[PDB]
């Protein structure tokens, strides 16, 4: 209950923490936290705002030690990807990690899918799938006022 | 005749030996070149009213060590050994004591500094870290110990309910080993559900307060 309450508090505060992050600090598994989560919402007759791609960019980019411009580009890419519906049904964490990977690979500070996956809590396959969906539209997702260390046309294709 | 008997030939023949104190680096080189048998030469010079001892290290091993003698009259020292064949013996009595020192002094302090620096290498000091550690509490779906414990629990499965006759046979088999047992131990011994076990046990056995550390059941049916 305490672990699930901590997740709800983070959501209410506008600083969502993924279930994998809350699980990583608690002896309770993601599954049990997820079960208690919905039960508490019913018990409290309350609800929490839907998570968004921008809620994790600050934490993930800082944990990855990415420059400010890379974090801004990743935020824009993820936001535009959701608006363009390029990632239907994809979890926002997977989209954020994929957007971070794209922006990182386009910048001087290049991070691998494993490094981003370990910090974001997403499998490299899930990142790769989410990245493969957004890669064709990469020039539209990147900001117009962004400085490219590696041009969008040379971004990794897979 | 006993294992502890000492061969006192060293004392009987009055074998005299010299106890010499030498630096660790010097004896380390002798141990390294031990297979050569040419670690150096020991020179002793005596005069009308003065005597000196010194050692010269082999050039190849080095690539004069004056010795200062010390009195042996203030305390009686003897040398003894234990053979690998479990036979003790006394080699002799210390008739002279000396200590090795270097001839030079200024350059010798350089060697001591080098030895100190080498001896300082194992002294671990707190390291300053330029970037915060971001790998702690990395996001995980379920802990390693939990999936392992869950797998063992699910693979082994829950404890089944044996037939009443087999449960009674196990209970009486346990009674042959001991008169009374703690319920927790009895559950592990009989390998039955605590509820199911208690139902069968209460029909014959009983629980009574005893001086043992935990509440124990009495298996005698009467």
């Amino acid at each position: 209950i305490a672990s699930a309450c901590l997740y709800i508090a983070c959501r209410q505060e506008g600083v969502p923490r993924t279930f994998k992050e809350i699980c990583a600090v608690s002896r309770i598994s993601k599954k049990e936290i997820g079960r208690c989560f919905k039960l508490i919402l019913k018990a409290l007759e309350t609800s929490v705002d839907l998570i968004t791609t921008g809620d994790f960019m600050s934490r993930f980019c800082s944990n990855l030690c990415l420059p400010k411009q890379v974090q801004m580009a990743a935020t824009h890419i993820a936001r535009k990807a959701v608006e363009l519906d390029l990632v239907p049904g994809r979890s926002p964490i997977s989209v954020a990690a994929a957007a971070i990977y794209m922006a990182s690979q386009a910048s001087a500070e290049k991070r691998t899918q494993k490094e981003i996956g370990d910090i974001a809590g997403v499998a490299d396959v899930t990142i790769r799938q989410s990245y493969r969906l957004i890669y064709p539209r990469a020039p539209d997702l990147f900001p117009t006022d962004f400085k490219f260390d590696t041009p969008v046309d040379k971004l990794p294709q897979l | 005749a006993e294992r502890g008997e000492l061969d006192l030939t060293g004392a009987k023949q009055n074998t005299g030996v010299w106890l010499v104190k030498v630096p660790k680096y010097l004896s380390q080189q002798w141990a390294k070149a031990s297979g050569r048998g040419e670690v150096g030469k020991l020179r002793i010079a005596k005069t009308q009213g003065r005597t000196e001892v010194s050692f010269t290290l082999n050039e190849d091993l080095a690539n004069e060590h004056p010795f200062v003698l010390q009195s042996v009259g203030g305390q009686t020292l003897t040398v003894f050994t234990e053979s690998s064949s479990d036979k003790l013996s006394l080699e002799g009595i210390v008739v002279q004591r000396a200590e090795c020192r270097p001839a030079a002094s200024e350059n010798y302090m350089r060697l001591k500094r080098l030895q100190i620096e080498e001896s300082s290498k194992p002294v671990r000091l707190s390291q300053q870290l330029d970037k915060v550690v971001t790998t702690n509490y990395k996001p995980v779906a379920n802990h390693q110990y939990n999936i392992e414990y869950e797998r063992k629990k699910k693979e082994d499965g829950k404890r089944a309910r044996a037939d009443k006759q087999h449960v009674l046979d196990m209970l009486f088999s346990a009674f042959e080993k001991h008169q009374y047992y703690n319920l927790k131990d009895l559950v592990d011994i009989t390998k039955q559900p605590v509820v199911y076990l208690k139902e069968i046990l209460k029909e014959i056995g009983v629980q009574n307060v005893k001086g043992i550390h935990k509440n124990t059941w009495e298996l005698k049916p009467e």
